[PDB]
């Protein structure tokens, strides 16, 4: 505990995502909604918008 | 106003060990990246050592004004080279005041 | 948990001893690095070992 600011102990953890092109497990806590087609709409599938 | 400036030349620099001597950071360079400085090689290196406050710290760098960098220490705009600066409160302060 | 030092280190691109041999990461790395002092908790008077 005497040391320097620079010779501290640091705890990293590091979350390394990889990005979505199998099936999705892990997602964010978005309310789905029901499909619809045929009709100009915005879409949101899997977090790709259009 | 009155910082030391020490040349050094004809010696084999490894750079790995200067996170040893001192407590700092960042090894913040503006030319030259930090961890390629043990490949490539120079003609002469200068080391300039000074005590500065916290608020006076940003002012050393390249194209800054202020009081440091108007007054006291100036650094060329075409500077390469590294900027190492870390607390010393523990040696460098007093309860009564450093004069 | 490493020192002040090779908190910078812990990023794509990087060399040194963490980035070298012990931990390394890819250069197109996604995702987000944390980092926090633990004073409290990794350093002992008789000295951490
Ligand atoms: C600085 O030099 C003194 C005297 O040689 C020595 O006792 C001390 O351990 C040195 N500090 C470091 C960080 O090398």
């Amino acid at each position: 505990p005497t040391y320097g600011v620079g010779h501290q102990p640091y705890r990293v953890v590091v979350l390394s995502f990889e990005l979505l092109h199998a099936p999705a497990t892990v997602c964010g806590p978005k309310k789905s909604t029901n499909l619809v087609k045929n009709k100009c709409v915005n879409f949101n599938f899997n977090g790709l918008t259009g | 106003y009155a910082w030391n400036r020490k040349r050094i030349s004809n010696c084999v620099a490894d750079y790995s060990v200067i996170y040893n001597f001192a407590p700092f950071f960042a090894f913040k360079c503006y030319g030259v990246s930090p961890t390629k400085l043990n490949d490539l090689c120079f003609t002469n290196v200068y080391a300039d050592s000074f005590v500065i406050r916290g608020n006076e710290v940003s002012q050393i760098a390249p194209g800054q004004t202020g009081n440091i960098a108007d007054y006291n220490y100036k650094l060329p705009d075409d500077f390469t080279g590294c900027v190492i600066a870390w607390n010393s409160n523990k040696l460098d302060s007093k309860p009564s005041g450093n004069y």
